């Protein structure tokens, strides 16, 4: 799950960028991975659980991640986007 | 390069009809909905037939460019066990395809509620091949080979439809390098992302064979991305229940579930294969059908 890894780390960035936050990454706790699109490209929703920490304190966050690439996940994505980023 | 809505409505417009073919078909009713658009019955106005109209919305595409393929490409082609498409037209921002309705309903509907005998399987597997054979000769690929795509008449026999997805390969331009067709049917190499021909089909073809006898696709109880994975890695998948099948068709779905696409069977030789001797005719298809099961 080092693949996972680096998408959770890039949710926790465009979380910071969004929310003007300071979340700092720990690790990814579980993650799913859901094809959604296989025409022209694959499409692929990630939905991860991981732990980062809020003022040092280590919390959990579930966060909705969209990736676009040209051969089967988790192949180089092309297309990253963060659709949700909450608590749990 | 960048064009418009309406540069691309102009670009669609020469390889089209001209006009609106509500000049000639009225009473329309939506009997089908896909990601490309929606299915009509519409009544012509001199006959009184029944036809099918696919409508497809120009702004509504995942791969707008697509919408070329079909109405280019099976434009002057033409076969008993191929769906006939009579005409294309633009009406607004619609691509309306006008074709064949088949009253029988799909293939898919009888794998799923009744178990086809092998003299039925054969019957299917001759039809379906005669069209890929005059297909692939001509260089058209389907790519989207599966129970929903085979349509059959009142009569009980056998076309292949849904040609959104297809290609044209040339001397120029041998191999197709898309992704396109349906998880669960697409061929080890099409998933890869390899450059390919039309050996594609005769993969899938097994696959809708394995369809015929166990009512699905093989790993259709997994999500799309684990099947595409073990189609990719693992052995060619195989019957619930190999004793249960005769040995001919155990051969016959071998030559097709190659992942070597150069040593996968052609159609022009699989329609020599002995299995098709238990071809039978329509009306040992039409026991099947929703009406009369």
């Amino acid at each position: 799950s080092l693949e996972i890894e680096e998408l959770a780390r890039f949710a926790v960035d465009e979380h910071n960028k969004k929310e003007n936050a300071l979340l700092e990454f720990v690790r990814v706790v579980k993650a799913k991975e859901q094809l959604v699109g296989w025409v022209y490209e694959f499409q692929t929703m990630y939905y991860l659980t991981l732990e980062a920490k809020d003022g040092g304190k280590k919390k959990l966050y579930e966060a909705k991640v969209w990736v676009k690439s040209d051969h089967m996940p988790p192949s180089l994505p092309n297309f990253k986007e963060l659709q949700e980023f909450k608590p749990v | 390069m960048r064009v418009s809505h309406e540069q691309f409505r102009a670009a669609l417009q020469l390889v089209v009809s001209p006009g609106d073919p509500r000049e000639y078909l009225a009473n329309f009713i939506k009997i089908g909905e896909g990601s490309t658009g929606i299915v009509c019955i519409a009544t012509e106005k001199h006959t009184g037939k029944q036809v099918a109209v696919k409508k497809m919305d120009l702004r509504k595409q995942q791969r707008r460019e697509l919408l070329f393929n079909e109405v280019v490409i099976m434009r002057d082609y033409h076969h008993d066990n191929v769906v006939d498409m009579y005409s294309s037209y633009l009406v607004g921002d619609e691509l309306w395809v006008v074709m064949e309705f088949l009253e029988g309903g799909a293939l898919t509907d009888i794998v799923t509620h009744t178990r086809m005998n092998e003299e039925q399987i054969a019957t299917v597997c001759l039809s379906v091949l005669r069209a890929l054979s005059y297909l692939h000769n001509q260089g058209v690929i389907h790519r989207d080979i599966k129970s929903d795509s085979i349509l059959l008449t009142s009569d009980g026999r056998i076309k292949l439809s849904d040609f959104g997805f297809c290609a044209q390969v040339s001397k120029e331009v041998p191999k197709r390098k898309s992704l396109v067709g349906t998880p669960y049917w697409m061929a080890p190499e099409v998933i890869s992302r390899l450059p390919y021909g039309t050996e594609v089909d005769i993969w899938s073809l097994g696959i809708m064979v394995i369809e015929m006898i166990d009512g699905e696709p093989p790993y259709f109880n997994e999500p799309p991305l684990q099947a595409m994975r073990r189609i990719r890695d693992s052995l060619p998948p195989r019957v619930k229940d190999l004793h249960k099948v005769s040995s001919v068709l155990r051969g016959f779905l071998d030559l097709m579930l190659v992942r070597e696409p150069s040593q996968r069977a052609t159609a022009q030789e699989l329609l020599g294969h002995p299995f098709l001797k238990l071809a039978g005719p329509p009306s040992c298809i039409v026991p099947l059908m929703r009406q009369y099961r």
